[PDB]
């Protein structure tokens, strides 16, 4: 190219960045997604709705892994939810093989906010359209965060992104509590899925996955279908 | 409309107009028309002279890629001038990697590409060029293609060039072309071309005819039409 | 090592032995020293062994990705002329023997030579390897112009054996191979 | 809401669009075209019409079937100069799987591979994201045959019916009316869906020489372009 | 250093040694030479031993970056083409002999790989110094297809020959059982060499060191 | 050699909950001393320690650039370093230098920051690690060493008699290797307390 170089973001005179505000937008137009922290483990649950009766439900995948005890979902735009995957799976091994251990979950998000935060800084390029939930079970006691495109992050107990996050931000807060076991994180994770979901929830319109002690696991449709089998 | 500055941007409706105004740059070309017979191909441009001070053959129009490959270009003439480089460029590099001789649907696929590279950035602009590949093998017979601005390539038995692009092949599509050879479609190649357009709004011109085909013996040269002169001995009968 | 070439009315046929040595001592029993390229393309290799298994997925690479966009079968000129650029081009750095054999839709038998220089010459029979000089006269006493297919299979087989009984660095088992417009007969052979 | 370039280039609108992408669904619909493609059976079934408005336009060098590798073919709707591009790159990094990795890439590895190119023409500006579709089929081992398709905006996905270009809308709401009951798929069902789809969305009843068939088939697995003669055989099977 | 490998009638059994020196003295009496690439695919190491090492990590790591991409069992022959091709780059400065074995969709496949490039496929294969001795027991007492037990017999039995030849270990035989289903792994497979007791008095005192300047420092 | 040039001694032993850790005094060119209080044990956070020996260039320059990676560890994580995490840090700080190589062969040890479960390794001049259960040492008087420690270790001392074991171990072996020697210097490292002291060594 030419070779350019300049961004695309400045302040405003009232001292704000706009873009990265619509951004955020982008994010709340997403599919709906909850996180909750358990005593003995993270749940995450997702809200995959098909647009036809033609579309393959095996094919995409939303709970996706990191490493064997790290997974991630989104609620946001699923193209470019693919390259900061594939970016945080190189980035995982890169500290695999200096230190020859497992990363832990939040030495993961310290970097994988710095990829974030290098395309709203950087010139001609927009940044992402996603935000994430990250977990996993590093050293007994299991985490779970989340990061946005402006580039920070947090640290949860419970959480829901995507529609109508501001109503399971009052059902989590009614229902959840300082322990559960992970069962009991399931059920009401899909109870917070049933306020904004269609009229029908089988075993294909959601998809779930755990973080036991054991490691990362997302559940095959024979579970869901028999989690869901009228446990709420 | 206010959507088209730039060759990286597209319209409401979804279209790129830069693409949409070079194509109709070529329009306003002289015609240059292409036709091949069941052993050959035959081209044909008409060319005006400028004043008077051209020099009987000064820059040409049909130019010569390979040793069995030449090009019928029509538009800006010094667009094509380095786009036949690319061409000349391009053959050398099969040759030199592969040792035989660059088959013309592989050669078209290479230009084409690299005419569609300016399609797509801001910081160059599209070709305001189009033109013809004729060549003939005894492995394949002879082909004849035709590129666009925008980058689509694909065959033909004849074509045209140029202001009367449909004016030319209305009468072009009445020829048994399948049957006749090549010797006789260089004296039918020069009533097309006179037929339209001698000197209504135009003073003068004069004709170029390329050829290539079974009895070059796969090469491609000009006619020899300063031999027996046939093409107007013949074409300008058509006065009646 | 040993390898063999013969062209005849309908194709080609290719043989080599196996014995892959390390100074004195059989490093591989039994070893496919000849390889596809396409499914009408052979070659048999020799010299260094790290060198021309990795010259040999280089050019399978090229003309198998040329032969897609001509939507065509590939000459074999075409790959003979694929191991010459890199063998003259990296030269200085490569121990190559390599001997180009297959059937052409355009041309039918042809045998091409890439000895360690890179040159490539067109032959009606080529051999190649360090136990070649063996059988090197024999093979011009006996070559006659106008084979069949069982003649040159019979030609190579006791052309392969002299060297394998005498060469050290050759013998274990001839690996046959003939190839013509219908398909590929490979054979592995002992006497 | 015209907020800045948002309206020119690849950024972030209010309320989250951003336009320049979606003004590339429809740069599909300057093609004038419609792709149908059936999963079924133990096969894969490609179907799209040519259209040869000309006598001199050649036959042979219209069909957009491509010939990905041996065992995966493709159908190209949009604008014919992005297509032909599109699958360079298709056919250059099939190669490189097979270089690198040591055996045959699978139709859903693929699929990524190049919606991400697409998507880095999304995420940098001053870079044209390519106005074409592409749907992919072939058989994969211990999963059987597969149909996916490619967006521009870097969204893939795989289903069992798919329809691409102008009428998407009137066909999938015929599909979908189609496979509902799960009728017995023996490859001759395949097919005659696959036709009879098409020949009520654009109501037409169609000479053998419109259409082209691209197949592939749990036993000859090469990719297999149909020929006019065996179009026809189906083409009066179907003609009660 | 002696490794070795074979395919029975189901998968594949895998052999090392327990011993690495330098120069003539044994610097270690316990060295793990079997490496782990994938849950399907393991891999022997003779030759420069940090060269094999670092190299065994690295396809070990692109391997699990593949097929949790992928989602799907990984192929021996991708190993194989990747081990092949990086160590050609490097001419052979890299010193590393590797055997490669695993289980596939395809079945069990067992590799030999050279510090040069070059690979070969084989039933049975020996590496490192001692590689000439165990290959005398292969090429007497190998049948096409055995059994399970009859495999694990016949290279415990070669590497042993290693063993007693010189170079071989401080012997700890190690076993690696591969199969469709199954995963082995036996580290004190057969302990042969046992040091013997010692018999003298070794009284020491507290105090019979003489010390010029103590120092103490306290923690938490 | 070039190991030879400056001479050196680092030994290791594990003991029941307690490790220590030895080396020598003496700095010098090839036949001619300089000084005898030449560091060779460096302290890498609490109850762990490193030695290193070999050309003194590089004893110095691969502790400086260690404690480089360390500090930069120990700020991204708010938790020390395990002993395992190090042994995998300093192997790739050697094997980056392959072809370069530093001259140095360090010797780990420390004890668990968490548990009380006491760590030995060491590793070659490109960075083969190698854990063991008993001793390791290193040097240019490498197989004096094997020979006092084969015949001294038994399996669970108390930091007793692991003291008087190290200390009967280095000083015989030193003074039978010539560019060794001018002083022993011990550290004995537990769950409660650091000890170091120092021996009365033959100046000769």
């Amino acid at each position: 190219e030419r070779g350019y170089s300049f961004s695309l973001t400045t302040f405003s005179p009232s001292g704000k960045l706009v873009q990265i505000e619509y951004a955020l937008a982008a994010v709340a137009g997403g599919a709906p997604s909850v996180g909750i922290k358990a005593a003995n483990g993270v749940v995450l649950a997702t809200e995959k709705k098909q647009k036809s009766i033609l579309y393959d439900e095996r094919s995409v995948h939303k709970v996706e892994p990191i490493t064997k005890h790290i997974g991630l979902v989104y609620s946001g735009m699923g193209p470019d939810y693919r390259v900061l995957v594939h970016r945080a799976r190189k980035l995982a091994q890169q500290y695999y093989l200096v230190y020859q251990e497992p990363i832990p979950t939040a030495q993961l998000v310290q970097r994988v906010a710095s990829v974030m935060q290098e395309y709203t800084q950087s010139g001609g390029v927009r940044p992402f359209g996603v935000s994430l939930l990250i977990c996993g079970w590093n050293e007994g006691r299991p985490y779970l965060f989340q990061s946005d495109p402006s580039g920070a992050y947090f640290a949860w107990k419970a959480t829901a992104m995507g529609k109508n996050y501001v109503n399971g931000k009052t059902f989590l807060e009614k229902r959840y509590n300082e322990d559960l076991e992970l069962e009991d994180a399931i059920h009401t994770a899909i109870l917070t899925l049933k306020e904004s979901f269609e009229g029908q929830m089988t075993e294909d319109n959601i998809e779930v996955g755990i973080c036991n002690e054991a490691g990362f696991r997302r559940l095959t449709p024979t579970e869901v279908k028999d989690y869901l089998a009228a446990i709420a | 409309t206010g959507y088209d500055l730039s060759a990286s941007t597209f319209s409401p409706d979804g279209r790129v107009f830069q693409v949409e105004y070079a194509m109709k740059a070529v329009e306003n070309s002289s015609t240059a028309i292409g036709i091949r017979c069941k052993d050959g191909v035959v081209f044909g441009v008409e060319k005006l002279v400028l004043s008077k001070l051209y020099e009987e053959g000064s820059n040409k129009r049909l130019f010569n890629v390979d040793r069995h490959v030449g090009m019928a270009v029509a538009g800006l003439l010094a667009d094509a001038r380095s786009l036949a480089d690319i061409a000349r460029e391009e053959a050398s590099n099969f040759r030199s990697n592969f040792g035989y001789n660059i088959p013309l649907k592989h050669l078209a696929d290479r230009v084409a590409m690299y005419v569609h590279a300016y399609t797509l950035y801001s910081a160059v602009r599209p070709f305001g060029c189009s033109f013809m590949l004729g060549s003939y093998s005894v492995n394949d017979g002879a082909q004849l293609y035709m590129i666009d601005p925008s980058g689509v390539s694909y065959g033909y038995w004849g074509c045209a060039i140029g202001k009367a692009r449909q004016a030319a092949k209305t009468e072009i599509e009445k020829l048994q072309m399948k049957e006749m050879t090549c010797r006789d479609i260089v004296k039918e190649v020069a009533k097309i071309i006179y037929i339209v357009h001698d000197e209504v709004k135009d003073k003068a011109f004069e004709l170029e005819l390329s050829w290539v085909g079974e009895l070059t013996n796969g090469r491609h040269e000009i006619v020899p039409k300063d031999i027996r002169e046939e093409a107007e001995k013949y074409a300008k009968e058509s006065l009646k | 090592t040993t390898i063999m070439a013969v062209q005849f009315d309908g194709g080609v046929v290719l043989g080599a032995d196996s014995r892959t040595t390390t100074g004195s001592y059989i490093a591989n029993r039994v070893t496919d020293k000849l390889t596809p390229i396409h499914d009408r393309i052979f070659c048999c290799r020799s010299g260094s062994a790290a060198d021309t298994q990795a010259v040999a997925d280089a050019v399978t690479y090229q003309l198998g990705f040329h032969s897609i966009e001509l939507n065509e079968p590939p000459l074999v000129h075409t790959a003979a002329s694929l191991f010459k650029e890199m063998c003259y081009r990296y030269r200085e750095d490569l121990m190559a023997g390599i001997i180009i054999a297959g059937w052409d839709p355009q041309e039918g038998g042809q045998v091409y030579s890439v000895p360690m220089g890179g040159m490539m010459v067109r032959q009606s029979f080529a051999i190649g390897g360090s136990g070649s000089s063996y059988i090197y006269g024999y093979v011009d006493a006996t070559y006659r112009e106008g084979m069949t297919k069982e003649e040159c299979l019979q030609f190579t087989a006791n052309a392969l054996a002299l060297a394998m009984e005498r060469d050290g660095s050759s013998g274990g088992v001839i690996r046959l191979a003939a190839i013509a417009e219908s398909g590929v007969e490979r054979q592995v052979l002992l006497g | 809401s015209s907020a800045g370039f948002d309206r020119h280039i690849t950024i972030f609108s209010p309320e989250g669009r951003l336009y320049q992408v979606e003004y590339a669904f429809k740069a599909i619909n300057q093609g004038g075209l419609t792709s149908v493609a059936v999963r079924g059976k133990d096969c894969a079934v490609i179907v799209t019409q040519k259209k040869v408005p000309d006598k001199l336009l050649d036959s042979s060098t219209v069909t957009h079937l491509f010939k990905i590798t041996e065992n995966i073919g493709c159908v190209m709707t949009g604008m014919t100069a992005d297509s032909r591009s599109q699958v360079q790159r298709a056919r250059y990094e099939a190669a490189n799987w097979k270089y690198k990795y040591g055996y045959e890439i699978p139709v859903d590895m693929l699929c990524k591979r190049i919606a991400d190119i697409s998507q880095v023409y999304t995420q940098n500006a001053e870079m044209r994201p390519l106005g074409c579709c592409m749907i992919l089929i072939g058989i994969d081992e211990e999963q059987g045959p597969q149909v996916y398709k490619c967006d521009p905006a870097g969204y893939y996905c795989g289903f069992k019916a798919t329809a691409a270009g102008v009428k998407q809308t009137e066909s999938t709401s015929f599909l979908e009316k189609k496979v509902k009951k799960k009728f017995d798929w023996t490859f001759e069902q395949t097919v005659e869906t696959a036709i009879t789809c098409l020949s009520t969305v654009l109501s037409i009843d169609f000479k053998p020489s419109e259409i082209e068939v691209g197949v592939v088939t749990v036993e000859n697995p090469k990719f297999r372009i149909l020929t006019e003669a065996e179009i026809d055989a189906h083409l009066v099977a179907l003609a009660e | 250093t002696t490794i070795a490998g074979v395919v029975y009638k189901d998968g594949i059994v895998l052999g090392a040694d327990t011993r690495a020196t330098e120069g003539m003295v044994v610097a270690d009496k316990n060295c793990s030479k079997i490496h782990f690439i994938s849950p399907n695919i393991y891999c022997c190491g003779a030759g420069t031993a940090a060269d094999t090492d670092m190299t065994t990590q690295l396809i070990s790591s692109n391997l699990e970056l593949h097929s949790l991409s992928t989602g799907r069992l990984p192929r021996v022959v991708t190993a194989n083409r990747m081990l092949k091709q990086m160590l050609f780059r490097y001419q052979g400065y890299i010193g590393a002999a590797l055997v490669l074995g695993g289980v596939d969709v395809t079945g069990p496949h067992l590799y030999s790989i050279y510090p040069h490039g070059s690979t070969d496929k084989l039933p049975y294969v020996t590496m490192g110094s001692g590689s000439l001795a165990a290959m005398a027991v292969f090429e007497d007492k190998f049948r096409p297809d055995m059994e399970e037990e009859e495999a694990k017999n016949l290279v415990s039995e070669a590497i042993a020959a290693g063993i007693f030849n010189d170079l071989g270990s401080g012997s700890n035989i190690d076993l690696c059982v591969i199969s469709k289903n199954k995963l082995d792994f036996l580290r004190p497979y057969t302990v042969p060499n046992k040091k013997g007791t010692r018999l003298g008095r070794y009284r020491c005192e507290k105090g019979t060191t003489a010390v010029l300047t103590e120092k103490i420092t306290p923690l938490e | 050699s070039i190991m030879s040039y400056n001479g050196g001694a680092v030994m290791a032993m594990k003991g029941k909950n307690c490790v220590a850790i030895a080396a020598d005094r003496r700095f010098g060119i090839q036949a001619q001393m300089v000084t005898t209080d030449f560091q060779k044990i460096f302290p890498m956070g609490d109850r762990l320690y490193i030695g290193l020996a070999g050309l003194a260039t590089d004893v110095q320059t691969v502790a400086q650039r260690l404690k480089f990676r360390l500090n930069l560890y120990e700020l991204k994580e708010g938790r020390q370093i395990k002993p395992y995490t190090l042994m995998s840090m300093v192997a790739n700080l050697l094997y980056e230098k392959r072809f370069g190589p530093y001259y140095t062969e360090p010797v780990i040890a420390g004890l668990d920051p968490k548990t009380f479960k006491p760590f030995i390794c060491s590793l070659d001049l490109i960075g083969c690690p190698m854990v063991t259960d008993d001793f390791v040492v290193s040097g240019t008087c490498a197989e004096q060493m094997y020979g006092m420690c084969e015949s001294l270790w038994e399996p669970n001392m108390d930091p007793d008699h692991l003291f008087e074991t190290i200390s009967q171990a280095m000083l015989n072996a030193v003074d039978r290797d010539a560019v060794s020697g001018m002083g022993v210097i011990v550290h004995i490292i537990e769950k409660d307390k650091i000890t170091t002291r120092t021996l009365k060594a033959r100046m000769d």
